[PDB]
C-alpha cells in the first residue's frame, strides 16, 4: 500500500530506481531488485510469493504500472520495467521473466518418486540499434529472438537476424555481450541451431550426422525382469527413463536447452536437447535403442574460448568419459543406479 | 616513491629486474596478493606512485586480468594518484601480426571492463616489452617519465633546443641504468635507440678503463675533472655527440654532419642547458 511506497521511494537507502536513460521514463525500476528489497526490508513478509501479492495489490490500486503504460497485465517477477504514478515498448528494451522453480525437496529422485508431479510467451522479439558508437553512417538494425523466461538450470537463447547489418559492428556489439557475460558469471557462446538435423533439412549440413552411445541398461534390471521401472506404472514408465537419462546428463553437466521450434508442431517429433556447461557438446535423447545421440558445437571457435569452456581437447575427454560411464565401466554406473536406490529409503 | 612491478607467476618479472635494475624497484611475487595479509599493503601503496602489472601474451591472461582488476580497485581505494601500466611481456618469440592482434585483444579485452567497474577517470598504459629487445628499457623509461613531475619543462626545453640548434633527435639519459629521463617530441626510432644506448656501453668501458689516475680518488680529487664529452661520425652522414650534464645524468643528441660544421653554436646551446638542467634539478627554497 502507500507506505509501502513511501519507504520504497526513500533517497538514502530505498531502491536503485533507473536513472534518465533515453526511452525510459523517471521512476522506473526493475521488478527483481524490488521483490529482493520487498523481502528484506519489510513489515513482515518473507518467501516472494506474498511479496508477488504485494506487488499485485499495488499493481491492482495504480500505485504502480508497466513503463509502457500497458494496465492491463500482472505483476511478473524478473528483468520487466515497472514506474510509480504499448507493442513498441517491447520491440526496444530486453524483458526475461524469472521462473521460481521448486528445488529438490524430496530426496527421492524425480525418476523414482511413487507419484509423478507432471501468460508470457516462451519467445520474445526486440529490434536493436547494432551501431552504438557511430562508426557507420547509416542505420543498421537487426532483430533479437531471445527466451521470455529464465531458469538457473535451463540455458538462455539469443538467436540474431539481420539483413542491414554491417557485420563487423555487430561482432563488436556480441564480442561486448561475451564480456559482460564473462564478467556477470555466465558464458555467451556461440552454438549450432541445427545439431541433430538431417542433411536433408534446413538446419542441417550434408556432413554432418550424430554420434550415438548407447546406455546399458540391461545390467541395471533385476534378476528376471524386462523393464526397468517396473514396480511403477508403466504408462508413465517412458517418462521415468526420460527422468533417468535426463539425471546422468545431469551428472556430466549438461543443461537443458529449450529451442525454440521455428513454426514446427506435432510435438513427438521433436527431441530434447541438452547442452553442457562449456558450450562445446550437444546431447539428444532419442524416441528402441536406448541412448544418446552426441553432437559437436563446431561453433566453439578459439576466440570465445576462456577457462569456462577448458581446452581443445575437452571435448574428447568428456566424450572418452560418456562412453566408459554408459557401458558400465568399473561397475561405475550401478555405483549410480544403486545409489539412487540409497534414496529409497 | 617506488615502482611495484605486479604480475603472475612466470610472467617475466626477475628477468625484467635482471636485465634492467641488475644490468626504488621492487618485485612482489606472483601469489600471496592483496588480499592476504601478509604485507601492509595500504601503507606501501600509499608511497607507491607507479603500479606495473605484467601479462604473458603466450600464456592466458584472463585469470591475470582479474587480478589486475582487483589490483587497480584496491589501489584506487588507497590512493587516486597512483599510475597505472600493463606489461605485455615475451614478445620476442612472436611474429609482426601476432603481436598488433595481441595488443588489440588485450587493450580491448581491458578498457571495457574498466568501464564495467566504473574507474573511468585513472589512465591505464599498455606497453610491449621483451628482456631480449630494449623496449623493456622504452617501457621503463614512460613509467618513469610519469613520477617525474618536472617532464614537460625539460621536453619543452628539448624541444626549442631541437628546434633552435638544427638537432635531429635528443635524449637525456641516465648512465647507470640506461633509461633517458626526457626526449625531444619527435618519436623514438629503435635503430637511433640501440646505438645511443651501446654509445652509453662504449663511453662508461672506455672510462673505466683508461680513469684510473685520479677519477676515483677516496678524499676528494685536488682538480676539478673535465664532463665526458665524446662524438661519433658515422657513414650515414650522421653524428652522435654525448654531453655529461650531471653526476648521473648525460645527453645523446643525434645530429646531421651538415649541421655539425657549426659545432660550436650547438656546444653553446648545448651549455647553455646544462646550465638550466642545474639549475632546475639545484635544491631550492
Ligand atoms: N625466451 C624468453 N624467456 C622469457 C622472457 N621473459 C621471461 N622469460 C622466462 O620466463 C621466466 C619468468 O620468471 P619470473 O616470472 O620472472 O619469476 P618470478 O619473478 O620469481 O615470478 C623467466 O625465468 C624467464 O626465463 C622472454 O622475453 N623471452
Amino acid at each position: 500500500l502507500t507506505e509501502i511506497l513511501e519507504a520504497m521511494k526513500h533517497p538514502s537507502t530505498g531502491v536503485q530506481l533507473l536513472s534518465e536513460q533515453k526511452g525510459l521514463s523517471p521512476y522506473c525500476f526493475i521488478s527483481a531488485e524490488v521483490v529482493h528489497w520487498l523481502v528484506n526490508h519489510v513489515e513482515g513478509i518473507q518467501t516472494q510469493a506474498m511479496a508477488i501479492d504485494i506487488m499485485q495489490k499495488m499493481l491492482e490500486e495504480q500505485l504502480i504500472t508497466h513503463a509502457s503504460g500497458e494496465a492491463w497485465r500482472t505483476f511478473i517477477y524478473g528483468f520487466y520495467f515497472y514506474k510509480i504514478v504499448f507493442a513498441s515498448f517491447q520491440r526496444k528494451w530486453f524483458e526475461v521473466a524469472f521462473v521460481a522453480e521448486e528445488l529438490v525437496h524430496s530426496e527421492i529422485p524425480a525418476f523414482l518418486l511413487p507419484w509423478l508431479p507432471s501468460t508470457v510467451p516462451e519467445q520474445r522479439t526486440v529490434t536493436l540499434d547494432v551501431d552504438v558508437n557511430n562508426r557507420t553512417d547509416r542505420l543498421e538494425w537487426c532483430s533479437c529472438y531471445y527466451h521470455g523466461n529464465f531458469s538457473l538450470n535451463a540455458a538462455f537463447e539469443i538467436k540474431l537476424h539481420w539483413m542491414a547489418v554491417t557485420a563487423a559492428v555487430l561482432f563488436e556489439m556480441v564480442q561486448g555481450w561475451h564480456r559482460k557475460a564473462t564478467s556477470c558469471g555466465f558464458l555467451l557462446v556461440p552454438v549450432l541451431e541445427g545439431p541433430f538435423a538431417l542433411p536433408s533439412y534446413l538446419y542441417g549440413d550434408p556432413l554432418r550426422a550424430q554420434l550415438f552411445i548407447p546406455l546399458n541398461i540391461s545390467c541395471l534390471l533385476k534378476e528376471g525382469s524386462e523393464h526397468l521401472f517396473d514396480s511403477f506404472e508403466p504408462e508413465t514408465y517412458w517418462d521415468r527413463m526420460h527422468l533417468f537419462q535426463e539425471a546422468i546428463a545431469h551428472r556430466f553437466g549438461f543443461v537443458q536447452d529449450k529451442y525454440s521450434a521455428s513454426a514446427f508442431n506435432f510435438p513427438a517429433e521433436n527431441k530434447p536437447q541438452y547442452i553442457h556447461v562449456t558450450g562445446t557438446v550437444f546431447l539428444q535423447l532419442p524416441y528402441e535403442r536406448v541412448g544418446y545421440n552426441w553432437a559437436y558445437n563446431t561453433m566453439l571457435t578459439k576466440t570465445w574460448r576462456s577457462s569456462a569452456t577448458g581446452d581443445e581437447k575437452f571435448a574428447d575427454r568428456l566424450l572418452k568419459d560418456f562412453t566408459d560411464f554408459c557401458i558400465n565401466r568399473d561397475n561405475r554406473l550401478v555405483t549410480f543406479w544403486t545409489s539412487c536406490l540409497e534414496k529409497m529409503h | 616513491r617506488k615502482i611495484i612491478l605486479m604480475g603472475l607467476r612466470r610472467s617475466g618479472k626477475s628477468s625484467i629486474q635482471k636485465v634492467v635494475f641488475y644490468k626504488s624497484v621492487w618485485d612482489f611475487p606472483g601469489q600471496v596478493d592483496v588480499f592476504d595479509a601478509a604485507f601492509d599493503f595500504e601503507s606501501i601503496f600509499t608511497q607507491v606512485g607507479a603500479l606495473i602489472f605484467v601479462i604473458d601474451a603466450q600464456d592466458d591472461y584472463l585469470d591475470a586480468l582479474a587480478r589486475l582488476h582487483v589490483t587497480v580497485a584496491r589501489v584506487v581505494t588507497i590512493n587516486p594518484n597512483i599510475c597505472i601500466e600493463v606489461f605485455i611481456h615475451k614478445v620476442d618469440g612472436l611474429s609482426d601480426e601476432f603481436k598488433i592482434d595481441t595488443q588489440r585483444d588485450i587493450q580491448q579485452r581491458t578498457q571495457d571492463e574498466l568501464a564495467d567497474i566504473g574507474l573511468e577517470n585513472v589512465p591505464i598504459s599498455f606497453h610491449l616489452t621483451s628482456i631480449f629487445d630494449h623496449s623493456i628499457f622504452e617501457a621503463f623509461s614512460r613509467v618513469i617519465q610519469k613520477l617525474i613531475p618536472q617532464l614537460p619543462t625539460l621536453e619543452n626545453l628539448l624541444n626549442i633546443f631541437c628546434s633552435n640548434s638544427l638537432v635531429e633527435k635528443a635524449y637525456l639519459f641516465d648512465v647507470l641504468s640506461k633509461i633517458y629521463v626526457a626526449t625531444d617530441s619527435s618519436p623514438v626510432d629503435v635503430q637511433s635507440y640501440e646505438i645511443c644506448s651501446d654509445f652509453i656501453d662504449v663511453i662508461l668501458d672506455i672510462g673505466s678503463i683508461y680513469g684510473r689516475s685520479s677519477q676515483l680518488k677516496p678524499g676528494h680529487s685536488p682538480e676539478i675533472l673535465d664532463e665526458t664529452s665524446s662524438v661519433i661520425r658515422l657513414s650515414n652522414d650522421l653524428v652522435l655527440f654525448l654531453r655529461e650534464m650531471n653526476q648521473y645524468l648525460a645527453l645523446i643528441c643525434i645530429v646531421r654532419a651538415d649541421n655539425f660544421e657549426k659545432s660550436g653554436l650547438i656546444e653553446y646551446n648545448v651549455q647553455c642547458l646544462q646550465t638550466a638542467i642545474q639549475s632546475i634539478f639545484s635544491p631550492r627554497t
